[PDB]
């Protein structure tokens, strides 16, 4: 025994192989998912439930795997979700293709890093040549953006109710910034809570100006509808509690223990009117509530909801303006919840909900989604973090590109022509990587089910005349079209962070030739 | 293909977890389609614990009866939501969902892509849903309209004589619910069961029953006239929250300890008393307590000595619906209270049975909140009626709520394949066979209805497949002839919120179920 | 309910056991269908033993594809008999089989009770029997007709190139092969492969070849022109049936015992060795000798002296072809011989490969047996084309017994379903409905067709479905572009022996199986 005692070690050209395989494995399990054609793919999680999502990131995270490159693709995938929402329904694709055509070059006997100084030349003219065919375009107007979030969401469920869709995320995002940056507000997309409740239809669900608890009234007396309610929030407990110091009591007399159990009634008493001094009507906290103190405060006939999230209550908070409090002596009318254009407590159906709508200015939201069941409500909700994500992109950046691959073919040809400008060895890898981009609309078509080469080449052919770039292909027709009428758009941000993360996935494979297992540690 | 990545993972491929879900959705129908129709016959489950059930909702099948196959415990958890909305149907549900299905198969395997159908369901649908609110018959809130519409959804579950039974109860519950504007079927719907007498006996108590009685024997067993007492703030002992052992010095010290511990409970119990005997002051009136929490057994004495009855550990809404029926003030401190506070009933007294105790609170004067006690010979049989008295409940709520109400017996789904197979392919042309198909999976209704009822399917198909003039009318299966029949004449009817929700979910869940390929399985150990 | 007689039993009932049936036919047809049609895809089979195969007709699968499924070892047994009488349609007796029982359970899964749907099949048969018989073409034996006949058999087996070479000879071979009334396909046809050099170069020899060679090095290896003797009686030792064993004294009388016990087999070679002299008198012809059993070396010895060629141990029918190759007179006695037994030929010599020899008869005057010599590249290729060369021989078997011919391409198949949906409910009624689905399961031939060729099922189902005019013609479907074909002009036909019987067959099996409710399984243990 000399190196570990049951650690494996793999070297060289069979590395290389194993690892290309694993990687041509991975995109192959997902190259049917893409497109507006796309298929519908479920899930059997380990512990019971369907998971049923095009969403490329959702099927991998629920992939475990032994070879190790293929847990790299998948963290790849999950990071590339996690910034831009969609993309991954064509990244992993993208690149494991990639590494398709560059493993030819191996056998070449060419050496990796060569080729890997190749990609990254390849990365920075593609990123300069996106920058030079993307479009600008307004953010105040309401119907491009509309169709921008159409473009990015019809390869999903969601599609047939794309209006919906458009309006619930134009709404919901359009609502959200926080302008406290001076001109540098930031959006933030965990205030846009999404709540799946069965029952009903697609149509039922609505943008909510406001937030959704589900929680009752602790009592039957308060009032389940308040047209204009004043909120106060009491991140404090509001009931007698543990003195901390590990405190004792000796008493003697008779009456000091009876006197002891009036003192803390007294203390509830003392919290109640001081919050009753600010004139309020809704009371909220993260922790219980006193019977007693509720008690009181149905003496103030003030409606009083217990032990709510603490995400929630900032969400609240957010919605109806006020701040939260946590010493009922030093509640200010500042923090009065002033804001909240309708207090109301309905019934779904065997459970009561709260609803707290038409705030003067909302800043936060939730979107209430309400469809057939939990399984595909949560497809509904991943399609909508897909869509919302995107527009908040949008909103940091107005570019825009023409997708169905048409951008692609653009860096296709330019770097054709810089390739061909650019005599060395390195020429042969920078074409294939040109020719590896092909395969977008490649798997576009396949997924329509047409005459891939010719209608490959015919728009290679196409895309050689200078005067257009917008021609791409069109989802169903399996057609050439050219993108500007048929309008599937996509934000700038998104495909930037695709090559790039693909190249990346591309260098960090190539420099791999090794293996060793058993760490123990 | 993914078995490179991992080999203890399994997947199938796209014909084959096609044929894995349509087949185990069509085995699941198979299963279900017993229950559906008045003729049906319900299934009684056994739990591995020996327990036992006679239901016939399928919902209860499909929570009950394990199954391991996905798109199963998927159809099942739709049946859920479907339940949780409007109470039947959940039957209906599945069986549309198999035979739409069945339907999609069949063209399928001719070749035809499925995202083809899929565009037809849609329009298919979008058209249904149209004909299905401009047929829907408005129709207010008549008693008789509602008790026809609860024997509709009744005799799907029990005897024809146990359903014309309940129907009564049920909807006199319901009328002297509304507060003409919002039911919440909760308060004022009291579910209690006694093992007791009868299953037919069950019925309407115009008051509440509670589920506890006396802890003394003192206690009277009977109150001709009584003043409800509704609170929870505890009548227990208690000791405050920080931590108070105390010393003393002498033995008569230790007694006088006791007595001022005690003395605190002494004075809630003494409000509670001199409120009594300031109302009380007439000899005939009776004083009844309710507490959420406990009572001391002092306490209890205390009480007795003025012959006042107390009842302990209620459940946290028995205090809404004694609200909602003796108008009480249910309160927490004593300290601020008055007899305008108190709640009046016309009767209350204990029933005893077996080993149990139980109390009535009898003839509120406009009583918000009732009780549908429910007498049953059989612990079984108790839970069965249970949920059939629920299914009957939500469906008058989603009756009241809507105000209209579609007529039953199918003759909605035959009206769907008339209308629907009236439709030129307006369509892209390729949808209109999907659209054929959806229409022809409609038509599952009357063939299951005649199936369990033992007519022959096609012949009865076609015979009722007769609109018969310009009043082509919505004819309904006759259930024991297999005949056309007039749905709205005979009174059969159901809510338009089964139908319309049925119809979208049925939708949604077909669409995404034939747009599934290959079926992985790839966990952690 | 078996189970309280025997526990270890298993049972399915109607409905299961009818489904197990139905599914096990559905996979085994969707497993079948990727083979018919001249764009069909061969299959590979790998033996558990690293044996391999190559073929595409169906029986092979089938028998070498291991299934548990009753149902499916019976359509096997059905198929094999199939093959046994045919030869192709195997395949498209599966695919009918299948495609039949899957209309069936759409009809009865409506309730229908299957005998009602059986009768309706028998009906069908019978008027669908009838306008075959009335279709068939009837042709003579001309030349053409059977090379058509033929490319249309093996098409569905080979390259087109391979087909187009093989056709040229196994017309030629069936063409020299009739005495006008009666062929047996045995005989005259010997099928062996050479390991060498081409598949294409596979070609009739005109005369017979053996399969193996000479067994001295004397042994002339080449001879202009041949005399054969065809002969079994031993010319190795043998010792009589009863024992024998001898003594002797002197050491000289074992050398005398020695010649005297060779001195039997010395008359024999003897007589053998007289016979060519007396008739050999000139130098140049040559004496070949064929033996069914084996030659002592001593005999070799004694024929090469003369320059004889002879040839040990050759398979039982060889002497058969001998003489409907050569007209020699296949003796035994070689006591009574004569030149008059004799067999001719025009030329004979032997060719190594490998390590194996083979021997060649050639130039028969009017020879009426020859050889399909197999000239193989790979191992499983000379199999895969040795199934397709005994198919295309049985079909043109089938052509020439039957003085008719059915166009090829399923025009039959639309002419099956214009005329049986051309059937008013003459029957009683409800036997319309299965003579319906029969009609519809009838078209799979050109369903398949177009499925495997590429183009889409309904739309050109539907264009293909259009009879003309009143010369409503018998329309193929086209195997590279998708249109209507006028199958007999461009020549592409069947045996209607086999559409006869694949008809038959594939009635009695549908309706056997489609009768059965329990699959039951009580064996020893």
């Amino acid at each position: 025994l000399v190196l570990s005692q049951n650690t494996k070690r793999e070297s060289g050209r069979k590395v290389q192989s194993g690892n290309i395989n694993a990687a041509k494995t991975i995109a192959d399990i997902i190259r049917t998912c893409l497109g507006p054609k796309s298929m519908m793919k479920m899930l059997l999680d380990p512990m019971g439930g369907i998971v049923m999502t095009n969403d490329g990131n959702a099927i991998l995270r629920e992939i475990q795997v032994q070879h190790p490159a293929a847990k790299s693709m998948i963290e790849i995938s999950r990071t590339q979700d996690e910034e831009v929402g969609d993309g991954t329904t064509s990244v992993i694709i993208l690149a494991g293709e990639m590494l398709s055509v560059a493993e030819h070059f191996l056998e070449q006997q060419m050496h990796p890093t060569v080729v890997i100084s190749a990609y990254r030349k390849a990365l920075d003219d593609m990123i300069s040549t996106l920058k030079k065919i993307s479009i600008p375009v307004d953010i105040s107007d309401s119907d491009m953006m509309l169709n921008i979030i159409n473009s990015s969401i019809t390869t999903k469920a969601i599609s047939r109710w794309s209006s919906l869709a458009c309006n619930i995320a134009l709404d919901a995002v359009k609502m959200v910034q926080f302008e406290e940056n001076g001109r540098k507000e930031i959006d933030i997309k965990k205030y846009a809570r999404v709540e799946k409740i069965p029952g009903g239809i697609i149509e039922d669900s609505c943008v909510l100006r406001g937030v959704m608890i589900n929680k009752d009234v602790t009592h039957p007396r308060m009032r389940r509808y308040i047209k204009n309610p004043r909120i106060v929030l009491l991140d404090s407990s509001l009931e007698y509690k543990k003195g901390e110091s590990q405190t004792d009591i000796e008493i003697t007399r008779e009456e000091d223990f009876t006197r002891i159990l009036q003192m803390e009634e007294e203390y509830i008493q003392q919290l109640c009117e001081d919050i009753i001094q600010l004139k309020p009507d809704v009371v909220i906290t993260e922790k219980g509530i006193s019977d007693l103190a509720q008690h009181y405060l149905m003496r103030a006939n003030i409606t009083a909801i217990r032990r709510v999230r603490k995400t929630d209550n900032n969400r609240i908070a957010r919605a109806c303006g006020a701040r939260i409090v946590s010493r009922p002596e030093e509640l200010r009318e500042d923090d009065v919840g002033t804001g909240a254009g309708l207090l109301e407590i309905k019934k779904i159906g065997d459970e009561y909900f709260t609803f707290i709508t038409d705030c003067k200015d909302p800043k936060a939201c939730t979107i209430l989604l309400r469809g057939a069941s939990k399984e595909i409500l949560s497809e509904v909700e991943r399609n909508l973090q897909d869509a919302m994500q995107v527009c908040r992109n949008v909103l940091l950046d107005p570019q825009l590109v023409p997708g169905g691959g048409a951008s692609e073919m653009a860096v296709a040809h330019a770097l054709t022509e810089k390739s061909k400008a650019m005599t060395g060895v390195e020429q042969w890898p920078y074409r294939a990587v040109a020719q590896a981009l092909e395969v977008i609309p490649r798997t576009l078509i396949q997924n329509c089910g047409a005459s891939t080469i010719r209608l490959l080449t015919s728009l290679r052919a196409k895309h050689t005349q200078e005067n257009c770039e917008t021609w791409g292909v069109n989802g169903e027709t399996g057609t050439l079209v050219d993108m500007k009428e048929l309008g599937i758009w996509e934000p700038l941000a998104v495909k930037l962070q695709t090559y790039k993360t693909a190249v990346e996935t591309a260098v960090l494979l190539l420099r791999i030739d090794d293996i060793v297992s058993g760490h123990k540690k | 293909a993914v078995k490179t990545l991992n080999p203890k993972a399994e997947v199938a491929r796209a014909q084959a977890a096609l044929a894995v879900n349509i087949s185990a959705a069509r085995g699941l129908q198979d299963v279900l389609r017993t229950n559906l129709g008045p003729k049906g016959t319900m299934k009684m489950l056994v739990s591995g614990a020996g327990d036992i059930k006679l239901t016939k909702d399928g919902n209860v099948l499909l929570h009950e009866m394990q199954i391991q196959h996905p798109t199963a415990s998927l159809i099942a958890k739709v049946a859920t939501a479907q339940d949780d909305i409007t109470g039947d149907g959940t039957t209906s549900n599945v069986l549309i969902i198999g035979e739409l299905l069945k339907q999609a198969d069949l063209y399928i395997s001719e070749g035809l892509h499925p995202r083809i159908i899929t565009e037809g369901f849609e329009a298919a649908k979008e058209k249904a849903l149209q004909f299905l609110e401009e047929v829907k018959v408005s129709r207010e809130m008549d008693r008789e309209t509602l008790i026809d519409v609860a024997r509709t959804s009744l005799r799907t579950k029990v005897h024809a004589e146990l359903a014309d039974v309940l129907t009564e109860a049920v909807v006199d519950s319901i009328l002297a619910i509304k507060k003409q504007d919002e039911p919440i079927d909760l308060f004022m719907i009291e579910i209690m069961e006694m093992k007791h007498k009868s299953e037919t006996d069950t019925s309407l108590i115009r008051g509440l029953v509670l589920d506890h009685g006396a802890r003394h024997p003192d206690m009277k067993k009977r109150v001709e006239d009584a003043y409800i007492l509704t609170c929870n703030v505890s009548l227990e002992y208690e000791k405050t929250e920080v931590n108070s052992g105390f010393f003393y010095k002498s033995a008569e010290e230790r007694e006088k300890l006791v007595k001022a511990e005690r003395k605190f409970i002494e004075d809630r119990v003494k409000k509670i008393i001199e409120l009594k005997r300031k109302v009380c002051g007439d000899s005939d009136k009776g004083f009844v307590v309710i507490n959420q929490k406990g009572i001391d057994p002092f306490s209890l004495d205390a009480l007795s000595k003025e012959g006042i009855v107390a009842l302990r550990r209620a459940k946290r809404r028995n205090m809404e619906r004694l609200t909602l029926a003796c108008g009480g003030v249910a309160l927490n401190s004593f300290d601020d209270l008055s007899p305008d506070c108190l709640g009046h009933a016309g009767l209350v007294y204990e029933y005893t049975l077996g080993e149990e105790k139980f109390t009535f609170i009898e003839k509120c004067n406009n009583p918000r909140s009732v009780t549908l006690l429910i007498k049953g010979p059989n612990k079984h049989t108790l839970t069965q009626i249970k949920d059939a008295v629920r299914d009957g409940l939500r469906a008058v709520k989603n009756a009241i709520d809507d105000g209209c109400v579609v007529p039953g017996a199918g003759a909605v789904e035959v009206a769907m394949a008339e209308a629907l197979i009236k439709h030129k392919p307006s369509v892209k042309g390729r949808a209109q066979l999907g659209v054929q198909a959806f229409a022809d999976a409609l038509l599952i209704i009357p063939k299951v209805l005649a199936q369990n009822s033992g007519f022959d399917l096609q012949e009865t198909l076609v015979k009722i497949q007769a609109e018969h003039s310009e009043s082509g009318q919505l004819v309904g299966v006759d259930l024991n002839t297999g005949e056309p029949m007039v749905a709205a004449e005979v009174g059969v009817w159901d809510n338009y919120c089964v139908k319309k929700q049925l119809l979208h979910s049925c939708t949604v869940i077909a669409t995404n179920i034939l747009l599934v390929d290959e079926i992985m399985r790839a966990g952690m150990s």
